[PDB]
């Protein structure tokens, strides 16, 4: 599943909350500062993912590839741009170290092409 | 390369801290060993130790065939600066 | 880090820490930090040429400076924030030289081991010798040694 | 094993892969749609 | 250029030079000039 | 899960929120701008959630530096003059070194939301801790 952003009551740069509406059975985000209604356009209003199983590679920033303390490697190349060099190295993000898991970074500037073996 | 299978009742990190460990000892040991075997009786360190007057069997394999791990509140030196215990390392290094 | 080198309008002892894994960057000018001198290397060479060494060996005559070593920019100061990310090479006679490589991206090289020591315990000949321990108290009796 | 598990202190915290809340107002109709609607309704 | 065999001798002089420069208490004074 | 703050010459707890409609963003897209600059951070938003969800009864900066008042060394007897007190401790006391101006009260928003980013992302633990005997942070 996915997570789930505020709606936004626009006039008055608001948030909205999901209430619901007896008459025909809809979820309807409505405006507490004042009144204004947006559809619900998903059941899912709330959700709490446990496993934290987060794809870190979307955390993970391509501009740490120009580093020069992290270690460098040829062994595994870009995917789209086929460059050999690549920069491996770990989450450092807590909760996450628990598992080795290696990182790789091309050293290709411009790709900036992120990814896990 | 994540081909570790993690130890029951313990996680992946402490197994590889473990054998580690176990790996390092081993070591030690075989060397203190190999040392002390080899002195001929004549070095006044084995007679001082032999004796027992002043020293242990472990005070001699540390001047003559290696020191030996040192550790910290009983653990290997932890990384004081961003995972690499001296900027002379290279972040996220375990060697010895 | 050039100009700060060249020392025109950034002062050499400011120091700059880059965060990379986050994105953030720090100029520290605040009084009380502590630094030290560290050798600057570009390529895997390092940046003392033979040239410099030469004047300053005919030193008294030059008026050669390690201040005028400073305005060449081939050493600068480090304070424990910048050193955090920065790779150091130990022996530029021995690690910095093309070998089995290690990591081929050093950034500074160190003067001398030697100058971790303090003023104290530098009297202490083979202190690579000696459990640390018996440094520590031979460090505290030199400053009881009558002469 | 069996009586350590007895024992030790178990809490849905240290079991739960998971958990949501879905606005489903008819039982029939789920937006997850599993096959254990159709055995409660 | 450098010379690995000559680095101890370079290395040494520059110390000197940098200690004949500043001296022992440096810190000291300049905190108190400052 | 809330987040609450301690200041000087306050004797209670006081909420961020009401502290940054004191400041006077009063509206909730600005205060979500200061708190996340990566606004696709649901993980983030739904942690900071509950403590936004507690001060938006007030809504009035007046009333969140009436509030303020309160609950003060020398807390105002009413609004009069309590307003002022909280003013002055917003001006003095609210991290000084970013400045003590009418116009450095956007940039003391800024740095309050910047260390409480660094706040959530220390809960998160993308971000480690700081360890005292570092002496990177000893002067
Ligand atoms: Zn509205
Ligand atoms: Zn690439």
């Amino acid at each position: 599943p996915g997570f789930v952003g505020i709606r936004f009551c626009q006039e008055c740069n608001n948030m909205l909350y999901p209430k619901e509406d007896k008459e025909n059975r809809i979820l309807l985000y409505a405006c507490r500062n004042c009144d204004y209604q947006q559809e619900a356009d998903n059941s899912c209003i709330y959700v709490n993912k446990i496993t934290h199983e987060v794809d870190e590679l979307t955390q993970i920033i391509a501009d740490v590839s120009q580093d020069p303390t992290l270690p460098r490697t040829e062994d595994h190349p870009c995917q789209k741009c086929g460059h050999k060099e690549a920069v491996f190295f770990q989450s450092h993000s807590a909760r996450a170290e628990d598992a080795m898991r290696l990182y790789y970074v091309c050293t290709a500037p411009h790709c900036g092409h992120r990814w896990t073996e | 390369n994540n081909e570790l299978e993690p130890t029951p009742g313990n996680t992946l990190r402490q197994t590889f801290e473990n054998q580690v460990n176990r790996i390092l000892n081993d070591a030690r040991d075989k060397t203190g060993s190999s040392a002390q075997k080899s002195l001929s009786e004549y070095n006044n360190f084995k007679s001082m130790v032999v004796s027992g007057a002043k020293g242990s069997k472990i005070n001699i394999s540390q001047v003559i065939a290696v020191v030996g791990q040192q550790n910290v509140e009983g653990k290997r030196i932890p990384f004081g600066f961003k995972h690499r215990t001296l900027p002379h390392f290279i972040k996220d290094d375990y060697g010895p | 880090r050039k100009l700060r080198r060249q020392m025109d309008i950034i002062v050499s002892e400011v120091s700059m820490i880059r965060d990379i894994r986050e994105r953030e960057i720090r100029i520290y000018t605040d009084a009380g930090r502590i630094c030290r001198p560290l050798l600057i290397v570009e390529k895997q060479k390092l940046l003392l040429k033979k040239r410099h060494i030469d004047q300053l060996k005919e030193r008294e005559y030059n008026n050669y400076s390690w201040q005028d070593l400073v305005a060449s920019g081939v050493v600068e100061y480090i304070d424990t924030l910048e050193e955090e990310t920065v790779m150091l090479a130990m022996t530029p006679d021995d690690l910095q030289e093309k070998e089995v490589a290690y990591c081929s991206t050093y950034t500074h090289c160190e003067i001398h081991p030697s100058m971790i020591l303090g003023v104290c315990a530098s009297i202490i000949p083979f202190p690579d010798h000696n459990q640390s321990p018996r440094n520590t108290y031979q460090s505290a009796m030199g400053k009881q040694a009558m002469g | 094993k069996d009586i350590l598990c007895r024992l030790e202190h178990t809490t849905l915290r240290k079991v739960t892969a998971n958990t949501a809340i879905y606005y489903d107002p008819n039982p029939q109709s789920t937006v997850v749609a599993e096959d254990q609607e159709w055995v409660n309704v | 250029e450098i010379t690995p065999d000559l680095w101890q001798e370079a290395c040494w002089i520059v110390i000197s030079s940098y200690f004949d420069e500043k001296g022992l208490v440096r810190q000291q004074l300049d905190s108190f000039d400052e | 899960q809330r987040i609450v703050a301690t200041l000087p010459y306050i004797k209670q707890e006081v909420p961020i929120i009401i502290v940054f409609r004191a400041l006077g963003f009063v509206s909730d897209r600005d205060i979500l701008e200061h708190i996340i600059y990566d606004f696709e951070d649901p993980e983030m938003m739904e942690m900071v959630k509950p403590s936004l969800d507690e001060a938006f009864v007030i809504q009035e900066q007046n009333v969140a530096l009436n509030f303020i008042g309160s609950r003060g060394a020398k807390p105002g007897v009413t609004k009069e003059k309590r307003i002022k007190y909280a003013k002055e401790v917003l001006q003095k006391e609210m991290l000084p070194h970013v400045g003590v101006s009418d116009f450095c009260e956007t940039k003391k928003a800024y740095f309050l939301g910047y260390m409480v980013h660094r706040l959530l992302l220390a809960a998160l633990g993308r971000r480690e801790l700081d360890d005292r005997d570092h002496y990177g942070n000893k002067r």
